[PDB]
């Protein structure tokens, strides 16, 4: 399945705060979260203060991914509304982040390959002396 | 005597301490009517004081150069009351307490909600287990030999 | 690692101030450095021990040198009971006149500190008698430091 | 394996109830289940949990 | 009425010069030449660093080694007779 | 008193300046 | 339509809930699995918000709770009066206030504690009290122990009535939410009925009982020989002999000839020379005027008739260009959230207690109070502490509102939102001003210490070197001293002797009050005060403003008000909760108040208090060393702490020995807190694992599993023992010092 | 009444009564046999 496209949709109503983007957005990376609201309504900003989401498509730029998943969590939990978010680099490149494969990570979905899964109980990790002078950790085996 | 100490009944500084104490009390006593409550109080303090010094002298206590009772705990038989005896008494009482508590915890260990009787005391049970402590050395000694003391 | 600390690219890739602190704080924990082996461990420890020895010898030579140069060792060996052993002279441009007057103890011609390390009693007991002895010992320990 | 309600000793070293005893609730018959032996304990762990899954080599039926 | 543009990431992330003015040099042309010719030796940062460190140290050493007694009480030294120590010690 | 007027500001002001600048540049590289 | 709304029998009265610990919480009611349960039971006991969501039930709970508190206080007052009647030297003290030490506690003779009953005078042996009850009782006109007994009985009765009122208004007739929400009516009744009629009727007691009896006492007549208070009401002839105005009855009052009442309603100011306290005539007039003011003030808000303001209207009327909607929405917030109210009221009540401390030192309202240095020092310190604590509480509950009650989707306010939108600027600015203040106050002290140590006193910041004069405060002093002649013509003297100009009031050979000089040292300490207060504000305000979210923790609000952290991630997030900000703010409040009370103690002992010789020679307790000693940390270390701790450290073998014991005990508890503050519960849990093993070995392991304290409780225990320790230390120090050299 | 008794059997009340009784005992003993340093 192909990821969601990212157009220029209007941003929520807000008078502006001091909790928004900084130089990190300019030099390193920032983030963008989009959602579709049934009506105009008030929501609390992750960066502090109250804003108004418009009806239809909404696009909000945040400084951290955690802020994005926080806002999105509040959207899905309180306003019963689906959301997505991407990471954006200064060169213009956009990386689709969440939800990765179109399905929320809470519920299982075929197609996902395991990462960092050790097929052994945690107590069966080797002692540090077993990995001395190697680059390996007892949990990397 | 022991440790180069001098007996309190023979100690000069001990007596001088009693003197200065009583004289301080009297110096305070001078300001009150003899029949008034403060007078009776201070006088009670004086009598209690001299009775205290006299009793310490009688008990066979040894005094330092400070004029104060020092204690001999080496096991010396002339001073078993200075640690050995009250020590035995203590051990008896502490053993009593611990053994009773142990009994109580064991008694409620096998129940629906044991923690309940730990926050709300079963006073009948506690009163039943209360006097069992009187024979705690005998009870524990037998449990030691039996194998009911540890797991 | 492309930057400080060179012994840990994990810390070297830290974009924060932490990178510096930890860099200083893990500098002697050889076992946890990058690409280390038992050999490098023992060899670095050995060299480090030599370094420590050098620092000790240099320190002692400093003590000897300062007692000989700015102290009253001879006056002390002539009268150990009534002479306060001078550790070293003091030159602090922050001082006021009362401070200068007050800190002029012993037979000094200026402000000094009185030694409480007891190097006087030690050196005098073992055989040192003159400033020259102290100087020669200082030079010898400096030589041991270099060695 | 052991029966339901069987008193078993815990052999998993990293368990809160290690070297202690618990009661068997149910054993999964699915051979793919890595830790079938469901055990329940008298005291909760630091996570306020009173039940845990173990393997066949992590329990020891005693009495 | 939007604030997101991939082609213009500059305006998107507020990378603006709030008070920088494109105005030409308002300074004195003669003084400009004066400074551009006379202050030039100090415009090489390595050479400037060496000059400031070595020169600064040299100056400090000068004024320090030749400090009058009327300025520093530490160079003037004690002027009153010494007092005896607590236990009759010098 | 002659030498201290030379060595004290040397070790107390010049040396730590040189060392701090050097270490700064080293750590920033 | 404001009216009496009540539900009948909402909760059945039964001991059934008494036998079920933690009934209020579904979690706690289930019982204990671990020991943690126990602590929780006490921690959430009065957190009614975590009990129910219903605002009404909570409101009822708080109402009856308040009744319980009032009951307790009445029982407390009852105790004070009863002890003043049965176990005191009060009458003897009345006979000779200047040479008898106030005592109203006696100890039983066991284990030698009898020594605590010291020579307080009046042929009595006991503990000298520093609460100041004797001067109150003298001011109220009380002369006998019988009257104190009666007041005790009255207070006990009132305790019963308050308790019954609690039970009644919780179990029998419990008010509706609309009733509690009638804020216009509540404000009216509290302004006019409570304060107004309170000071009015009190002015009644003062004019009919206090004034005459005190006039007699001051005249010198034996208290037993003084006419009973009821006689001055029955026989107007007596009052007429004392104040001829009463000869014309209440006629000049209604005829507006108020000038005739200048006999007992004065406006002199300053202090009564033969008592060292404010003029009781001035006080009566004060309470009368205050009564009028509050009485008319209680008619401001609209209730059941057309007249009167609406709170919401006044709020919605105030909105500017900078603030947009202004105060709109605040009425709804302040009529649905107990925590917001508690915040405001705690801040203001604390501040009030502070102003009470200052005003009571500088304008002694009770007779023979100013010369009872022990009492004055005690009162100042006490009320200062209470104030600081209440303020910290204000921060706490502000934050608690911020987490639990704030909801911008239903109860929005523009001001709060705008505050939240520039919180970074606010906190950063407070930060900077704190660093600046710290440098330019403490740095002056370190500067002085260094210059003093280097033999350069001419380079210090002092009155004899580089001067830093409190010009502004000096100007205010001069202005207030010259006020009686210019801007307050009807006033005879100044409002306080402490102003820059004036004479000197002394009583019984002791200095009551004199003009307080302000120099460089005072500039220094005042800026220290500004600094410490600013830091405390920084911590607390940062705590409440970032309680909901930060760039670090975007969803902090969901973690609650009180939680240890959000893990070692993000570099480490310990103490991010607003509760932890209350926790740190407590330490800083302790700091500030400590240096404040030290300031007061030293200044008073140095430049004010002391004995006065004939011809006017004043010898102060510490001989004016403040101006020269308080400018270095070493001066406080030696001339204040070291020098004045003498009395406490050699108090053994005397009646003040309890203060030595408490000195040591407080030091101990203080150090003991450091174990909790410096450590963490992991270590303790593992240690507990080993000990538990030992208990299992002997079959004595409890079913309620022994658990280490939670992180938060570790912090709470820490700060609690820290405060108790430090404060009790300064307590013992102060009391031993001032009782021995006073 | 049974509930009240249960409440009286709760840990803090039990402790107050127990330590109250103990305090009374030790006090009276130290009043009758005062200044005891031996036995
Ligand atoms: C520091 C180690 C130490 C220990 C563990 C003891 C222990 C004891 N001492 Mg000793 N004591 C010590 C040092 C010590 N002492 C020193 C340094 C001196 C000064 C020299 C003494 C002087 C001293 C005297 C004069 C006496 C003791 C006695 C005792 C015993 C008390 C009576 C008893 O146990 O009931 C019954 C005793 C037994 C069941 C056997 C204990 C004797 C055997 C030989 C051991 C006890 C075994 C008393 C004693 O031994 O009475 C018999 C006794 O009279 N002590
Ligand atoms: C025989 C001597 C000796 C040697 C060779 C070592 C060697 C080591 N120690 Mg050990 N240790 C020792 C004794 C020794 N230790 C002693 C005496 C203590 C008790 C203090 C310890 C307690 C200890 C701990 C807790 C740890 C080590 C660790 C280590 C390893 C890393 C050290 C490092 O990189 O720190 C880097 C150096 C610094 C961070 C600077 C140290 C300076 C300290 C902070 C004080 C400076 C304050 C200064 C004097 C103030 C100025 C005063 C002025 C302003 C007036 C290294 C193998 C670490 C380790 O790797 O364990 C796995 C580790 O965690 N040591
Ligand atoms: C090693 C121990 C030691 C210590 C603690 C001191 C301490 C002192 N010296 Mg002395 N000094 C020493 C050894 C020492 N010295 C030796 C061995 C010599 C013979 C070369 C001298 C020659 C000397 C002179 C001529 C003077 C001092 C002076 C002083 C005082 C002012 C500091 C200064 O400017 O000296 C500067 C010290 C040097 C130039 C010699 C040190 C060079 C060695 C070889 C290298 C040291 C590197 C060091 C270990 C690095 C540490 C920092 C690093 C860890 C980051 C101070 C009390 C001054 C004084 O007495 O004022 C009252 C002064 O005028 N020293
Ligand atoms: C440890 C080494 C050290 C030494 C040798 C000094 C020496 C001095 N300090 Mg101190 N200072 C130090 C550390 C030191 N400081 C530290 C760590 C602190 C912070 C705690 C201070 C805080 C401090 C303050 C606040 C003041 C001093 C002052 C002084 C001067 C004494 C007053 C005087 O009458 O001189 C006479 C001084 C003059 C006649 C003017 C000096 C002009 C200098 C010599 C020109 C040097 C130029 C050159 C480019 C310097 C570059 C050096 C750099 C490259 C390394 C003296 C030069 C006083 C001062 O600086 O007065 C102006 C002063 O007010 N110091
Ligand atoms: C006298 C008969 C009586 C009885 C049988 C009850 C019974 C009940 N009350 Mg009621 N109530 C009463 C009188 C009574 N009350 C009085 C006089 C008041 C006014 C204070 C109230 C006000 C009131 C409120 C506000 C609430 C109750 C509640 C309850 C129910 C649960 C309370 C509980 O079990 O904890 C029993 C509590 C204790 C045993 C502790 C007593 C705490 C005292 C009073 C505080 C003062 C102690 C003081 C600080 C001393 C400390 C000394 C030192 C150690 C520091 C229970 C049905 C609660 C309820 O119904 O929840 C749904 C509830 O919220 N009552
Ligand atoms: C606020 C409480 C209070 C109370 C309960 C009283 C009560 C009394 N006052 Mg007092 N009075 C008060 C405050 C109070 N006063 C204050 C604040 C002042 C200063 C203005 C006075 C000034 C004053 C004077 C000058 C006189 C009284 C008198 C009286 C008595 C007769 C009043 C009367 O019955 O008229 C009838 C009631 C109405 C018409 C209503 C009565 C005991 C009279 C008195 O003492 O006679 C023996 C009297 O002559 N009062
Ligand atoms: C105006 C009075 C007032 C009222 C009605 C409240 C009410 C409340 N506070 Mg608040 N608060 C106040 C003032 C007030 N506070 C002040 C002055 C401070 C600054 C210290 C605070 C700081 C504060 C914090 C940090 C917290 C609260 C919390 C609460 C809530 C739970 C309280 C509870 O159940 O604890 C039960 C009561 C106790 C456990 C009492 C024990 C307290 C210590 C141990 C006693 C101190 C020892 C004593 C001085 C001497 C001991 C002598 C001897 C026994 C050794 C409750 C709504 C909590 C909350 O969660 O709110 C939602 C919370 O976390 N308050
Ligand atoms: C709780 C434990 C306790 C015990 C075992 C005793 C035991 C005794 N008391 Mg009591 N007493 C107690 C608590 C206790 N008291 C308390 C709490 C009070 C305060 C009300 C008293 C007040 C009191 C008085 C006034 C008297 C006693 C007396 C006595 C003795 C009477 C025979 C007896 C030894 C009598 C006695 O023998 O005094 C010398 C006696 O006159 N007691
Ligand atoms: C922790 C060590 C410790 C020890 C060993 C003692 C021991 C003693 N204290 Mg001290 N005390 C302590 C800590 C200690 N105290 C602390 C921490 C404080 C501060 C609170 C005090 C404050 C204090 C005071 C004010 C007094 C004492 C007194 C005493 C003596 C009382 C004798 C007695 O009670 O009659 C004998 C008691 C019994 C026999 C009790 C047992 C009764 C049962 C029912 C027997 C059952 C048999 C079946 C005794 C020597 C008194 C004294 O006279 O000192 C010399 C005294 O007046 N203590
Ligand atoms: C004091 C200055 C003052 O009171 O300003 C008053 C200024 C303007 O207030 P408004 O007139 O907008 O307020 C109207 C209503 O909100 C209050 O009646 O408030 C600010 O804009 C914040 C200024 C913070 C300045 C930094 C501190």
């Amino acid at each position: 399945t192909p990821p969601e496209l990212d157009p220029n949709t209007p941003s929520p109503i807000f008078g502006g705060s001091t909790g928004g983007l900084l130089r990190k957005a300019q030099v390193e990376e920032f983030y963008v979260i989009t959602w579709d609201s049934p009506k105009e309504q008030i929501f609390e900003m992750p960066t502090g203060g109250a804003a108004i989401m418009r009806e239809g498509p909404n696009l909000l730029k945040l400084a951290r991914k955690e802020q994005c998943l926080a806002l999105g969590t509040r959207l899905r939990s309180k306003y019963k509304i689906k959301y997505q978010f991407y990471r954006v680099f200064p060169n213009g490149e956009v990386q689709y982040l969440h939800p990765k494969d179109g399905v929320y990570p809470e519920k299982v979905n075929a197609g996902r390959q395991g990462v960092g899964q050790n097929f052994r109980s945690i107590g069966k990790n080797v002692s540090p002396i077993e990995v001395k002078f190697t680059g390996k950790q007892p949990y990397d085996l | 005597d022991i440790s180069g100490l001098t007996p309190c009944k023979e100690s000069k500084q001990f007596a001088k301490r009693e003197k200065q104490a009583l004289k301080k009390l009297q110096a305070s006593l001078k300001l009150y009517a003899d029949d008034s409550a403060p007078a009776l109080a201070i006088k009670a303090t004086m009598e209690k004081t001299k009775k205290r010094f006299d009793n310490y002298g009688k008990y066979g206590l040894l005094c330092g150069s400070d004029g104060l009772p020092h204690l001999i705990v080496s096991g010396d038989q002339r001073h078993w009351g200075e640690f050995i005896t009250p020590g035995i008494l203590f051990l008896y009482i502490a053993g009593w307490i611990g053994w009773v508590g142990r009994s109580y915890l064991i008694a409620i260990r096998d129940e629906k909600k044991p923690t309940q009787k730990e926050i709300i005391i079963d006073v009948p049970l506690a009163s039943r287990l209360l006097f069992r402590g009187f024979s705690w050395p005998v009870a524990a000694y037998r449990e030691l030999l039996n194998g009911e003391l540890v797991d | 690692a492309l930057r400080f600390p060179r012994f840990s690219q994990g810390i070297a890739q830290d974009p924060t101030t932490r990178r510096i602190w930890f860099g200083i704080a893990t500098a002697h924990d050889f076992e946890s450095h990058d690409d280390i082996t038992e050999g490098r461990l023992y060899q670095n420890i050995f060299a480090s021990h030599f370094g420590q020895l050098a620092i000790i010898f240099l320190w002692t030579s400093g003590n000897l040198f300062h007692v000989a140069w700015q102290g009253n060792f001879e006056a002390w060996v002539q009268d150990p009971f009534h002479v306060r052993p001078i550790a070293h002279a003091i030159w602090d441009p922050h001082f006021g006149q009362p401070a200068v007057e007050a800190f002029t103890r012993g037979g000094a011609l200026g402000p000094v500190n009185n030694a409480y390390s007891g190097v006087y009693q030690w050196w005098y007991t073992i055989g040192l008698r003159t400033n020259e002895d102290l100087y020669t010992g200082a030079i010898f320990l400096l030589f041991l430091s270099f060695i | 394996g052991p029966k339901r309600g069987a008193k078993v000793k815990i052999l998993r070293k990293e368990s809160y109830w290690y070297k202690g005893t618990g009661s068997v609730v149910a054993v999964d018959q699915d051979p793919n289940t890595r830790y079938p032996v469901v055990v329940r304990f008298n005291k909760v762990n630091y996570a306020n949990v009173s039940t845990n899954n173990y393997a066949l080599d992590e329990i020891q039926e005693v009495e | 009425s939007v604030y997101f543009d991939l082609e213009d990431l500059g305006n998107t992330t507020g990378q603006w010069d709030s008070y920088g003015s494109d105005a030409p040099s308002p300074y004195n042309p003669l003084q400009s030449k004066l400074f551009e010719t006379f202050a030039a030796p100090f415009t090489k940062r390595g050479l400037l660093l060496k000059f400031l460190i070595l020169g600064g140290g040299s100056t400090l050493a000068y004024l320090s080694a030749t400090a009058s007694g009327d300025i520093l009480p530490i160079t003037r030294g004690p002027q009153q007779p010494p007092k005896l120590g607590p236990r009759g010690k010098i | 008193i002659n030498l201290p007027s030379l060595f004290v500001p040397l070790v107390g002001l010049l040396f730590p300046a040189v060392a701090m600048a050097s270490l700064f540049l080293h750590v920033e590289k | 339509e404001v009216k009496i709304l009540v539900d009948r029998d909402p909760i059945k009265t039964s001991f059934e809930q008494w036998a079920k610990p933690g009934h209020f919480s579904r979690t706690i009611a289930k019982g204990p699995d671990t020991t943690t349960w126990i602590w929780n039971l006490h921690a959430d006991a009065h957190d009614f918000d975590s009990h129910t969501s219903d605002l009404e039930e909570i409101s009822r709970k708080v109402f009856s709770a308040h009744f319980g508190q009032l009951s307790i206080i009445f029982l407390w007052l009852s105790g004070m009066y009863f002890h003043g009647a049965r176990f005191s030297n009060y009458e003897a003290w009345l006979n000779d206030p200047t040479h008898i030490k106030p005592s109203a506690q006696v100890v039983w003779p066991i284990v030698g504690q009898e020594i605590l009953n010291g020579d307080v005078g009046g042929g009595f042996r006991g503990i000298q009290i520093t609460s100041g009850f004797f001067q109150i009782w003298r001011a109220s006109g009380i002369t006998s122990e019988l009257q104190l007994y009666c007041t005790a009985i009255g207070a006990l009765v009132f305790a019963g009535l308050m308790l019954f009122a609690g039970w009644f208004h919780y179990h029998k007739a419990a008010p509706k939410l609309a009733w509690f929400q009638d804020v216009e009516s509540m404000l009216n009744h509290h302004l006019a009925g409570l304060l107004g009629l309170g000071s009015l009727s009190w002015a009644g007691h003062q004019v009919h009982v206090s004034l005459p009896i005190n006039q007699f006492l001051n005249a010198g007549v034996d208290p037993k020989e003084i006419p009973l208070p009821h006689e001055f009401i029955l026989n107007r002839d007596l009052l007429a002999q004392l104040y001829p105005s009463f000869a014309e009855g209440a006629t000049p009052f209604f005829t507006l000839n108020w000038s005739k009442y200048a006999d007992f309603l004065t406006f002199r100011g300053g202090l009564d020379p033969l008592t060292g306290g404010l003029w009781l005539t001035d006080i009566a007039h004060h309470h009368l005027a205050i009564a009028i003011l509050f009485l008319i003030a209680g008619h401001m808000y609209r209730t059941n008739w057309g007249i009167g303001h609406g709170i919401k209207d006044i709020l919605e009327a105030h909105k500017g260009p900078f603030t947009g909607q202004g105060h709109k929405g605040l009425y709804e917030i302040l009529t649905t959230s107990w925590h917001a109210q508690l915040s405001i009221n705690l801040a203001m009540l604390g501040s009030l207690t502070i102003v009470v401390a200052q005003h009571m030192y500088s304008m002694p309202p009770y007779p023979y109070l100013a010369t009872d240095y022990a009492t004055q020092l005690s009162l100042f310190t006490h009320h200062m502490w209470i104030g600081g604590f209440l303020i910290v509480g204000a921060a706490a509950h502000a934050a608690i509102f911020m987490v639990r009650d704030y909801d911008p989707t239903t109860r929005y306010n523009d001001l709060l939102d705008r505050v939240l939108r520039h919180r970074d600027a606010i906190i950063s600015h407070l930060n900077w001003v704190c660093i600046f203040l710290g440098f330019h106050s403490f740095g002056l002290y370190i500067h002085n210490d260094t210059m003093s140590a280097l033999g350069r006193p001419q380079d210090m910041f002092s009155d004899t070197a580089i001067q830093l004069q409190p010009v502004f405060a000096q100007w205010i002093q001069n202005t207030h001293a010259l006020a009686p002649g210019t801007t307050a013509p009807g006033a005879t003297a100044s409002t306080s002797l402490t102003w820059g100009g004036g004479d000197l009031v002394a009583v019984g050979g002791k200095v009551a009050l004199l003009p307080i000089p302000l120099g460089t040292a005072d500039f220094l300490v005042h800026h220290i005060h500004a600094f410490t207060i600013h830091v405390t504000v920084l911590i607390l305000l940062k705590g409440v403003l970032f309680a909901r979210s930060s760039r670090l923790i975007p969803d902090k609000a969901n973690l609650g008000f009180r939680f240890p952290c959000d893990g070692p991630g993000r570099g480490g997030t310990c103490q991010v909760s607003a509760w932890d900000h209350v926790f740190l703010g407590l330490f800083w409040m302790y700091n500030s108040i400590s240096v404040v009370i030290f300031h007061f103690s030293w200044k008073m002992q140095s430049d004010v208090w002391g004995t006065i010789n004939d011809q006017g020679v004043v010898t102060h307790i510490t001989a004016g060393n403040f101006a020269q000693s308080s400018i270095t940390i070493n001066g406080w270390l030696r001339d204040f702490l070291w020098a004045q701790a003498s009395q406490v450290i050699q108090s053994y073998g005397s009646s003040l020995s309890a203060y030595g014991l408490f000195f040591l005990g407080a030091h101990f508890v203080w150090a003991f807190s450091l174990m909790f503050l410096f450590s963490g519960r992991g270590y303790w849990q593992e240690l507990i694992e080993s000990i538990v093993w030992a208990h299992n070995k002997l079959k004595v392991a409890p079913a309620t599993q022994p658990r280490a304290l939670s992180i938060v409780q570790g912090r709470a225990v820490g700060v609690t023992h820290y405060l108790l320790g430090g404060i009790a230390t300064t307590w013992a120090f102060f009391l031993a010092r001032i009782i021995a050299v006073g | 009444m049974r509930d009240l008794k249960t409440y009286l059997s709760v840990a803090p009340v039990v402790s107050t009564l127990w330590f109250g009784a103990l305090a009374g005992l030790l006090i009276e003993i130290n009043r009758f046999f005062p200044d005891a340093l031996i036995f």
